[PDB]
């Protein structure tokens, strides 16, 4: 065990090196290691095949360092890795799309708040067992199609506080067993109509604090099990386009929130749910 | 493939003058983002394994005297001693750590001095060697500088060059000073003849030499 | 924290080399070992490494030649090398740290075990005590010495008074007469401690299994 780090065998074999002031990934970490805590240090790169010896790794944290890049095969050798935390890494920005290849038994992956500009094609490819996906507080500017396709068992997906401007048809395709989907606090303008299809089991949907002026007829239906919904402070235009959406909020006997209007100038700050239908102009 | 190029292989200075090594790589050694440069420097003192002086082009290992600097980015890397100590006699190797491990060819620091005479000491072949057919007179030329020095042997007052061996030491860690040995191997048969055995020493310090000697058939 | 390389020290061309590298200060499961080679007058060259895990990367410049194994419990790394020419005469350092990254880039070394590729049978040394004859003296520093003569291969270790003297000793590198090496070594003790205060050279030769202590008798 290397300079000023805890090392214990029960419950699991463990290297705890929290805020030592480390400039990079340390030599010395036993191959027996079942958990590696390298968080709060000041590491600026994860070299190729850093933790390759530790073929037993199930939890590794590298959050709250000064990450500039992860090398594309950093997590090579880590078949069993279950938890991976890579957050509070402010200035990181991009993760090579092959970085996660073959982390087959991964349960949880954290990229909360990393200033991620893109979401490379097939980055979450082959993450069969991924369950929790934390991608909030970044600078994500689009959502490619199929970006999470291979995410069979993802229940919680976290996307808030980004700069997304739209949701395209096939973005959320494959999230067959999603549960909480948080999409609030974005610059979001248009949802694609057939966009939530593959989300039978969706339960929580937070669309508040966006740029949504209207939600078109076909959208919400496939959420056959939605229990909570949030659509507050959007520049909602309350005329014939909302009738579709209006009809929906009537039938929905779960728990929605206020849908305040803003337009026409005549109909400002008026929860839609308590409007009449003839109230909304034509057409 | 990947390659490390060191100049100027060897460079002499006095103690107190500034220096620089030059180390150019074959391929660029700078990580795109974060910008740390994967290049180390090592010090190999004579008869001694290497020792890490620097890594990451720029940062000093534990303990390494605050009097060193290494800089440059990408593909041009300096090592600089300001005010060189006598104790800093060594050869200096840079090492690439980007694609595996590739060394330079090294650069030797010489130490300039003021000129210095040798202590001469001469030695008749031993009791222990003579009863082995052999005879070797030996001459020790000690703690002197500059390196370039000549020793004529003189047997019965007249030269021999046939069967002499010279051997120089490495510049003194503590002293900046050379020493060297001369061995004439005659033989009991070939030696028991001619009688006066003597040592001359001509220098960049000397015209009229430093002379030591002995007579075999006298005592 | 240390590494200490060992084992077969003269190897006949077209045959097998086996080194071991023993360690204190750390476990082989926690850190990984390297192997650097250096000629008897050339730059360093990295041979390979055996990581903290079972994995192993060598330099392939040596084609099939090379295999690094290590035994974890026994705290030993083995470097085996078959089919070697006289290109591969060098010192064989094992160094450490260790990989992924920060910690050390050959920041620890061995002293290095010196391999000679040659097919000449190993020859022990003859040792002759170079007392300064009939004199001793006027030079208020009696400078003594000791000739180590006709051995093979290197290295050879000279000490004085079983180590009690290690400043004032100048020991000269070996010279290659015919097919055999020969070396001499001075010592330069105070005048007022010789005859009095016995002074002895202790030249040992690992390659022959040979330890010698020769006293140095006055006059
Ligand atoms: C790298 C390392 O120490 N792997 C260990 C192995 O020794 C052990 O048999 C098994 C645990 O039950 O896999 C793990
Ligand atoms: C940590 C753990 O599960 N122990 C394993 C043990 O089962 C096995 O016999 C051996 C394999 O290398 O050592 C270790
Ligand atoms: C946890 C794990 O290792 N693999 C899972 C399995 O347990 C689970 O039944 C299914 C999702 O429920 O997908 C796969
Ligand atoms: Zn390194």
């Amino acid at each position: 065990c290397p300079g000023a780090c805890v090392c214990y065998n029960e419950p699991k074999v463990t290297t705890s090196c929290p805020q030592q002031g480390l400039q990079a990934v340390p030599t010395g970490i036993p191959a027996s290691s079942q958990r590696i805590f390298l968080h709060g240090n000041r590491i600026s790169y994860v070299p190729a095949a850093s933790f390759q010896s530790c073929r037993n790794l199930t939890i590794l944290w590298l959050h709250s360092n000064a990450l500039a890049g992860i090398d594309a095969a950093a997590f090579t050798g880590l078949t069993l890795l279950e938890q991976l935390d890579l957050s509070d890494n402010a200035q990181l920005r991009v993760v090579d799309p092959t970085t996660f290849r073959g982390l087959g038994h991964l349960h949880t992956l954290h990229l909360d708040r990393c200033g991620l500009q893109e979401l490379g094609p097939g980055l979450f490819r082959g993450l069969a067992a991924l369950q929790y996906l934390y991608l909030q507080d970044n600078n994500l500017q689009a959502l490619p199609d199929n970006t999470f396709r291979d995410l069979g068992n993802l229940t919680h997906l976290f996307l808030h506080g980004n700069r997304i401007p739209s949701v395209p048809e096939h973005a959320f395709r494959g999230l067959h067993s999603l549960d909480r989907l948080l999409l609030h606090q974005n610059h979001v303008a248009r949802v694609h109509p057939h966009a939530f299809r593959d989300l039978g089991r969706l339960m929580t949907l937070y669309l508040f604090a966006n740029n949504l002026s209207m939600l078109p007829a076909e959208v919400l239906v496939p959420l056959r099990s939605l229990q909570y919904l949030r659509l507050n402070d959007n520049p909602w235009v309350c005329d014939c386009r909302a009738r579709p959406l209006w009809a929906w909020l009537q039938k929905f006997r779960g728990s929605s929130s206020e849908v305040p209007c803003n337009l026409p100038q005549r109909l400002a700050g008026r929860d839609l749910k308590r409007l009449a239908a003839s109230d909304l102009e034509g057409c | 493939d990947i390659v490390m190029s060191q100049s100027p292989s060897s460079l002499a200075v006095s103690a107190g003058e500034k220096v620089t090594m030059s180390c150019k790589s074959s391929q660029s050694l700078l990580n795109s983002r974060n910008r740390k440069n994967y290049l180390a420097w090592y010090q190999q003192k004579p008869g001694q394994s290497p020792k890490p002086l620097i890594y990451w082009a720029s940062t000093r290992e534990s303990g390494v005297p605050d009097r060193f600097t290494g800089s440059g980015s990408g593909t041009d890397f300096t090592l600089t001693i300001s005010s060189v100590q006598a104790e800093d006699l060594a050869v200096y190797y840079c090492m690439q750590s980007y694609n595996l491990f590739t060394f330079g060819s090294g650069t030797k620091l010489e130490i300039k001095r003021a000129d210095a005479a040798p202590t001469v000491s001469i030695f008749p072949p031993s009791s222990e060697q003579l009863t082995s057919g052999g005879a070797s007179v030996v001459c020790f030329l000690n703690n002197f500088y500059p390196k370039d020095i000549n020793v004529k042997w003189k047997i019965d007052g007249s030269e021999r060059q046939n069967g002499v061996l010279n051997s120089w030491t490495d510049q003194d860690s503590k002293d900046s000073t050379y020493s060297m040995s001369s061995t004439l191997t005659l033989t009991k048969d070939e030696y028991e003849r001619h009688n006066s055995y003597t040592c001359e020493a001509t220098h960049k310090t000397s015209t009229s030499p430093i002379v030591k000697s002995f007579n075999r058939n006298e005592c | 924290v240390q590494l200490k390389e060992s084992g077969p020290g003269l190897v006949a061309p077209s045959q097998s080399l086996s080194i071991s590298c023993s360690v204190s200060g750390f476990s082989l499961s926690s850190y990984g070992v390297h192997w650097v080679r250096q000629s008897p007058g050339q730059g360093l060259e990295w041979l390979g490494v055996i990581w903290s895990g079972g994995n192993t990367h060598y330099n392939s410049a040596l084609m099939s030649r090379l295999s690094i194994s290590k035994e974890n419990s026994k705290n030993q790394v083995f470097l085996k090398m078959n089919s070697l020419q006289t290109d591969d005469t060098a010192i064989y350092y094992c160094a450490r740290v260790g990989i992924y990254y920060e910690g050390a880039w050959f920041a620890y070394w061995g002293q290095g075990t010196l391999v000679t590729v040659s097919a000449a049978k190993t020859t022990p040394p003859s040792v002759y005590p170079l007392a300064p004859g009939s004199a001793a003296q006027t030079n208020s520093m009696v400078t003594l010495g000791c000739l180590v003569k006709g051995y093979f291969p290197e290295p050879v270790t000279v000490t004085w008074n079983s180590g009690s003297l290690s400043s004032g000793v100048h020991t000269f590198p070996a010279v290659l007469q015919s097919d055999l090496y020969t070396l001499s070594s001075s010592v330069t003790v105070p005048s007022s401690t010789w005859p009095s205060e016995t002074v002895t050279c202790n030249v040992a030769h690992p390659a022959s299994s040979t330890k010698v202590d020769k006293k140095i008798v006055p006059r």
